[PDB]
Order: C-alpha cells, then sequence, then structure tokens
C-alpha cells in the first residue's frame, strides 16, 4: 500500500499579513486651506493658544 | 507595588487512536490506572465525584 | 495548540530471497494527538507602608 498521513497530522499554515478594507476619505483634504477663499477653513490659532 | 507570576501551558494525558481514523478508540499510551478500596476519608465530595 | 504524532509498527511477513519489493510495499500508520495552552498566573499586592514595616 501507499503511506499517507493521518488526518489529524495535516498541517495548515497561517500567514502573518492581513488585508485591509477599501475606504473612501471623501477627498475633503485637497479642499482644506488657510486662504480666505477657501472652501474648507482651517482654524489652526487654538494649537498655540488656550480656550476651547 | 504587585507581583504576579504568569504562565501559558497545558498538561494532557496522551491518549492515542487504535481504529482506521485517527481519533477512533483512544487508548493511554503509557499510564495503567487501577482503582481500588480505601479506608481512608474522601477527598472528593459524593456530589462531585457521581456520574454525569 | 500543538499536535504530537506517534508511528506505529510495521507488522509484515518480510520478504525473503529475489522476490519483488516495488509493490508489495507496506502502509505506515500515524497518530496525532493536540494539546492546548491556556494562560493561569496569580497576583499579590502589597502596599508601600507594609513594606516599610
Amino acid at each position: 500500500a501507499d503511506t499517507t498521513p493521518a488526518t489529524g497530522l495535516v498541517v495548515q499554515q497561517w500567514e502573518d499579513k492581513f488585508f485591509q478594507e477599501y475606504l473612501h476619505d471623501g477627498g475633503f483634504k485637497a479642499l482644506m486651506g488657510t486662504d480666505e477663499n477657501a472652501v474648507i477653513q482651517v482654524k489652526e490659532d487654538l494649537s498655540k493658544k488656550a480656550g476651547d | 507595588y504587585g507581583v504576579a507570576v504568569d504562565g501559558i501551558y497545558g498538561v494532557r494525558k496522551i491518549i492515542f487512536g487504535s481504529g482506521s481514523g485517527d481519533t477512533d478508540d483512544l487508548k493511554d499510551h503509557g499510564v495503567v490506572t487501577g482503582f481500588f478500596a480505601t479506608t481512608g476519608a474522601a477527598t472528593v465530595a459524593a456530589a462531585a465525584a457521581a456520574e454525569n | 495548540s500543538i499536535t504530537i504524532a506517534l508511528v506505529n509498527r510495521l507488522n509484515n511477513a518480510a520478504v525473503t530471497g529475489a522476490s519483488t519489493l516495488e509493490g508489495n510495499e507496506e502502509d505506515m500508520t500515524s497518530r496525532s494527538l493536540r494539546i492546548y495552552v491556556d494562560k493561569r498566573r496569580n497576583a499579590v499586592r502589597i502596599a508601600e507602608i507594609s513594606e516599610q514595616r
């Protein structure tokens, strides 16, 4: 006859890498700016001063 | 101050099959058990040592 | 979990003389046992004043 490995001795391998879901970022980052006519206004004044 | 001992491990009794399949009739590899009578006080209570 | 293996013995009559062996070969039977591992731990906490005293 022919020698075969036991059913419980069949090795399964696992990968250390993983996939990530695809997420749409909206594209708003292109509209952010500190200029007066920016579609989205960025006010970073509270990063140096105090207040909520 | 907290001192903690920890360990990941597992102890098992080596039992191997004896039938056609890999998990068929399990015999102890190197253990022979003998159940005898004793006069000492019971360690496991009757409710706990009962079947099921 | 870890799987350990046992190799069963061979109990076929020996092929003697000039007899063919290319087809009359033995099959090797193996058995497996899976052992699981778990985490067990204990801890003791003591105050600083208890250490000093």
